């Protein structure tokens, strides 16, 4: 199977600026007709994939005049004149000339902005958890960017891994930011013995881990 | 039924019909025909001459208004099935045919509605030219067109619009030599005529190659394989001669069969 | 077989009513029935739906036999060639099921309705081929709806089960390749100072293509199955080459003389102790 | 016949 | 033209399912049905295509005898039966019309999610949580709301009657060892959070379930 | 091949006026005169065109 | 080509050595080849005698 390469994994671009994604190509992809069957199918989160362009030097109907593309026989790209909040979605590129047909790695567009410091928050459990006979830890790290984001779980001098959640969301549209909740789950059999819970968070605006820490003793 | 005959007998009146004359009122108006291809079987591919036999349902729809009537006047009746022979006929052909033949092979009825629409949809055994291209063969993938005009009336009498953007393929029958990739269906004008008007439909078909594989391919494979053993040979058997002569007998022999099969042209050779 | 297509000679029987061609026989001398030309008077539009390469329905217009209660009977003789998929899997002992398909053209199932004059084909004036045997031919009826039209329309489709007699292809084919096969082996058994073995392994695989490329002027050049002689074929074609090539290895090894080789120990005590004695030949 | 065997065997496996 | 498919389905292990991709408005028989699968991590992947006129059909090579495509032409349906299923195989399937070397793949499918494991439905079990007692109170706080120990998606988390919609970072479901979970923090002034009344909901359409758990200052 | 013929009727004429300035129609060729031009050197025998057109 | 190249072969019987025992066997199949060849050149001309092919 013809594999296809995208390359960046990731292309954050603030609004109005130029982007290039490239798609490459394990063989070459020209036809004998003349035309190279390369598409490029946009899906934005939730929905199912759309098509773009078709036949690079072609275009759909009902689509921007920003998008267009080019290449030769082993290397394409794709570009996009001005970028806009609509625009925002996987990039996925589709060889249609030798069986069988394969879609590209995908590549997601972000938009730049400047960064935000996270709000890192830390929430012990309730009564309600007390009375079920658990213990859930929870911490949170809201309004924050960019991806250059690590939390570690550092209780009582000891660094524990085993049960921890990784868990972030989608970049938003009024905050253009990222969010994250990663908890421990614990026993009550356990969850007293130790005394000191704390949440050592990392990010490039502070370069010294933030420390957000309670003490079961009280 | 009296009301049948009745009915048929005012519509096909020779004074008051003639099957000679476009259906045009207002003067020069223009009759829209709708063409749609439908395939039943593609009956073979014959590389040798070029030649690609299939066996299509050509439907074609007009209206008609010489052939109206008003149900409640002949007992409700809302369509009639009347012979094709005996009604204008839009002279839709295959043009790019091989051997001559234009036309359908039945002339089945044609359904008539009450208010003068035509329904045809006659079977015919169609021999199309189309080119060939061996380089790639077993492996090679055709692209035969089939071209269907009308050859008496130009594009200021009669336009050709297509039903669908594709041939229909809800009654196939599986070729079992080669497969059926896109039947899309185009509609051509020349900017420089204005009177040239055709509908093209392009069959891409791809050939299964499992048989040529193995009856072409791997003999010619083992022949070849052996063409180094003479060199390994000892002088003192006394086979070199053989072995060498009976190879290139073998390669010509091959080579002569490819060629009866697939031709080799000025444009491509087979590799 | 190479076209698919099958060519038969058949009496299209048909029978219907006709309200309007009616009469009492004591008004005209007791006449009760007459031939008339069938180009006169109302017929059905019967085609073969599968034609390849023949007509779509009957041109010859034979005259009805038109009866005083109104009946029709019509039997025109037609040659059709229909299409059927051929499979030889078991070429020449290989049975075939070719069908015919016949419907009403342009009139649905609540204009014209078809009824099997009987279920089996009528074979009380077959002409015997030398060839196939009719194993089997029955008539189903069939009602379906096409793209084309919101009613249903009916047909009749004939299946012909036809057994091919093996005996011209056994004699003509089999026994001739099975006589080569039977000399595929000697090769290795022919003494190296004869110099006759490139002759034998030569003449073998050359026969066995022969025979091959005869085989493919019969069957069809489809893709879905391959005939078990077929497969035969180029097995045992792959493995007289493969002889071949060990034929030329020994001759080579036979004429090896200290003036030209060195014979390695590892050889000499494998080739001298253990497998000759596991082939049960002692040297002297 | 031995160069000839080496010329002879590469051609055939470019041949590929 | 419009594809539509199957409902979501939800097997246990070894077990084969069969979703339909139906069309209509065109000449079904005569346009290719090409199935992609979008593994919910990431990437678009061809599981193969099939053209109903005939029975032609081809597979991915990751795919081949994972995968079957069969067609009816009487109703203008297409389906694909998954073999043994696993883990791995929960993922959304689109269906998608192509016609090879001409116009390409405009019209997809709404979407099959299938998921594939052991458990059975489970309700909601929500535990609200609060700040935790050792931490400064400052004029800017988060909030805590869990759900945990339900099976399957989706479950559906707002305020009362949508008190307070802004500002709030939903995360992702996860998986601990068999069933899902939720986390969602707000931001609310701390001169609100103890004078006005805040409360997370929970809902789940395919258990039938409800839940208001308020939370109050430890 | 098509064989393009051309020639003069006198007794096909009219006044375009007096019907509606119609200014050429199709008439059926087997039923006006034509120059019967056929090919002599054909082998098989066959001499005339091959669909009789308007 | 496969005429030339069988007739590039008609002059090797003179430089094969007596003692291989092989002259015969190329001399015979270089003749048969060549009347196999003209036998399908004489199926494809027309049989007219008014000039040879060169
Ligand atoms: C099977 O054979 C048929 C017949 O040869 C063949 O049809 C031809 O296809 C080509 C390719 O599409 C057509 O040429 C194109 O026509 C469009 C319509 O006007 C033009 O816009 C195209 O030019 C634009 O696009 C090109 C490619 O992107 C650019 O290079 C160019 O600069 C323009 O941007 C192009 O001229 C041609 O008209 C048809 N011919 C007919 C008679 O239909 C068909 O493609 C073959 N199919 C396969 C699968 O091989
Ligand atoms: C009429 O002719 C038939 C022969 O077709 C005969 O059987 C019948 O008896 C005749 N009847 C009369 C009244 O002559
Ligand atoms: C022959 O083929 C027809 C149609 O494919 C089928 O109905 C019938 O059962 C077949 N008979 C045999 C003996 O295979
Ligand atoms: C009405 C008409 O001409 O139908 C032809 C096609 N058929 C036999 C499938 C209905």
């Amino acid at each position: 199977d013809v594999l296809m390469t995208q390359t960046p994994l990731s292309l954050p671009v603030s609004l109005g600026d130029q982007a290039s994604i490239s798609c490459r190509s394990s063989q070459s992809i020209v036809h004998s007709n003349g035309n190279t069957y390369l598409e490029w199918y946009l899906q934005k989160p939730g929905q199912s994939p759309k098509l773009l362009i078709y036949k690079v030097s072609n275009r759909f109907s009902g689509v921007p005049d920003r998008f267009s593309g080019s290449g030769s026989g082993t290397d394409f790209t794709l570009k996009i004149s001005r970028v806009e909040a609509e625009d925002l979605g996987v990039y996925y590129c589709f060889q249609g000339s030798h069986v069988p047909w394969t879609f590209g790695g995908g590549t997601k567009l972000e938009i730049k902005r400047a960064d935000a410091a996270p709000t890192v928050s830390i929430f012990p459990p309730s009564s309600e958890q007390l009375t079920s006979g658990g213990a859930s830890v929870v911490c949170f790290l809201n309004n924050f960017y960019p991806k250059d984001i690590n939390v570690k779980w550092k209780i009582d001098g000891s660094e524990r891994q085993n049960g921890v959640l990784n868990s972030w969301t989608d970049q938003d549209s009024k905050d253009s930011t990222y969010s994250m909740s990663s908890t421990l789950t614990l026993t009550k059999d356990e969850y007293e013995r130790h005394n000191s819970y704390t949440c050592e968070a990392t990010h490039k605006t502070s370069t010294s881990p933030i420390v957000k820490s309670f003490n079961r003793n009280e | 039924t009296d009301t049948e005959e009745r009915l048929v007998e005012h519509l096909l009146d020779p004074s008051r019909y003639n099957k000679l004359i476009r259906p045009a009122t207002n003067g020069s108006e223009l009759v829209t025909v709708q063409l749609m291809v439908s395939l039943a079987q593609l009956i073979s591919v014959h590389e040798r001459e070029q030649i690609m036999t299939t066996n299509v349902w050509l439907t074609q729809e007009w209206e008609d208004y010489r052939l109206t009537w008003k149900p409640e006047e002949f007992d409700n009746m809302k369509k009639v099935r009347l012979p094709s022979k005996h009604i204008w006929l839009p002279d839709v052909v295959l043009y790019n045919n091989a051997d001559g033949m234009y036309e359908v092979s039945f002339y089945s009825n044609a359904v008539v509605s009450y208010d003068g629409s035509i329904f045809w949809l006659p079977p015919a055994i169609y021999k199309s030219a189309c080119k060939i291209e061996v380089k790639h063969f077993p492996f090679d993938q055709q692209n035969c067109t089939m071209k269907f005009r009308s050859w008496t009336y130009d594009r200021t009498e009669i336009d050709l619009v297509l039903k669908s953007e594709v041939a229909s393929l809800d009654d196939f029958t599986p070729s079992g030599e080669w497969d059926i990739v896109a039947l899309p269906g185009r509609r051509n004008e020349n900017p420089d005529d204005s009177t040239y008007v055709d509908i093209t439909y392009d069959f891409i078909i791809r050939r299964k190659p499992l048989f040529y594989t193995i009856n072409l391919i791997i003999p010619c494979v083992l022949i070849t394989s052996l063409a180094i053993l003479v060199f390994y040979l000892p002088s003192d058997c006394g086979e070199k001669m053989t072995l060498c002569i009976s190879v290139l007998l073998a390669l010509t022999v091959f080579l002569l069969l490819i060629s009866k099969i697939v031709p080799p042209t000025s444009l491509d050779v087979p590799l | 077989e190479k076209n698919q297509m099958m060519t038969t000679n058949v009496w299209v029987k048909q029978e219907w009513h006709d309200y309007k061609l009616r009469w009492d026989p004591a008004d005209y001398e007791n006449v009760t029935s007459i031939r008339i030309p069938s180009e006169l008077i109302w017929r059905p539009d019967i085609v073969l739906y599968n034609n390849a390469d023949g007509d779509f329905a009957v041109t010859h217009l034979t005259k009805a036999h038109l009866f005083h209660d109104g009946r029709v009977q019509w039997t025109p003789p037609a040659i059709y060639k229909s299409s059927c998929s051929i499979d030889v899997t078991f070429f020449p002992f290989d049975q075939q099921n070719c069908t015919m398909k016949f419907g009403s053209w342009t009139y649905d199932k609540a204009k014209i309705d078809l009824v099997n004059m009987h279920s089996r084909v009528d074979q009380l004036d077959f002409w015997e081929s030398g060839e196939w045997v009719i194993v089997d031919a029955v008539g189903t009826y069939n009602t379906r709806k096409y793209e084309c039209c919101a009613e249903i329309y009916p047909d009749i489709t004939y299946a012909f089960v036809i057994r091919r007699l093996p005996l011209f292809y056994t004699i003509n084919l089999i026994i001739p390749c099975l006589l080569i096969s039977c000399l595929t082996v000697l090769v290795f058994y022919l003494p190296s100072e004869c110099g006759e073995k490139i002759t034998l392994c030569i003449s073998v695989l050359l026969s066995l293509t022969v025979f091959l490329l005869l085989i493919t002027e019969i069957i069809p050049s489809t893709s879905l199955v391959i005939p078990l002689i077929g497969e035969y074929l180029l097995f045992t074609m792959i493995f007289v080459t493969l002889s071949i090539v060990i034929t030329v290895f020994v001759l080579n090894v036979h004429h090896r003389s200290p003036r030209t080789h060195t014979m390695p120990t590892w050889v000499r005590r494998v080739f001298l102790d253990i497998v000759p004695r596991l082939l049960l030949m002692k040297r002297p | 016949d031995r160069l000839f065997l080496w010329i002879f065997v590469f051609v055939c496996v470019f041949g590929t | 033209v419009q594809l539509q498919q199957s409902g979501a389905e939800v097997m246990k292990p070894g077990a084969s399912v069969k979703i339909s991709c139906k069309g209509t408005g065109y000449t079904f028989s005569s346009y290719w049905i090409e199935w992609v699968k979008q593994r919910p991590g990431h990437g678009l992947e061809r599981i193969g295509e099939i053209l109903p006129g005939s029975g032609s059909t081809n597979y991915n090579e990751k795919f081949r005898g994972k995968a079957t495509f069969t067609a009816d032409k009487s109703s203008k349906t297409a389906y694909m039966q998954l073999s043994s299923l696993t883990s791995e195989d929960s993922a959304v399937y689109y269906c998608a019309r192509y016609l090879p070397y001409y116009y390409a793949m405009d019209y997809w499918g709404q979407g099959t999610s299938v998921t594939v494991s052991s458990a059975k439905t489970t309700p909601p079990s929500v535990y609200p949580l609060a700040p935790g007692s050792a931490a400064q109170t400052n004029s800017m706080v988060t909030l805590g709301c869990l759900v945990k120990g339900y099976f399957p998606e989706p479950v559906t988390v707002t305020w009362n009657s949508g008190s307070l919609s802004s500002g709030v970072h939903t995360f992702p479901a996860v998986l601990q060892s068999d069933l899902y979970t939720l986390s969602s923090s707000v931001t609310v002034p701390s001169s609100t959070w103890p004078s006005e009344t805040v409360t997370c909901n929970v809902a789940h359409p395919a258990s039938s379930t409800k839940v208001d758990k308020k939370i109050v200052p430890r």
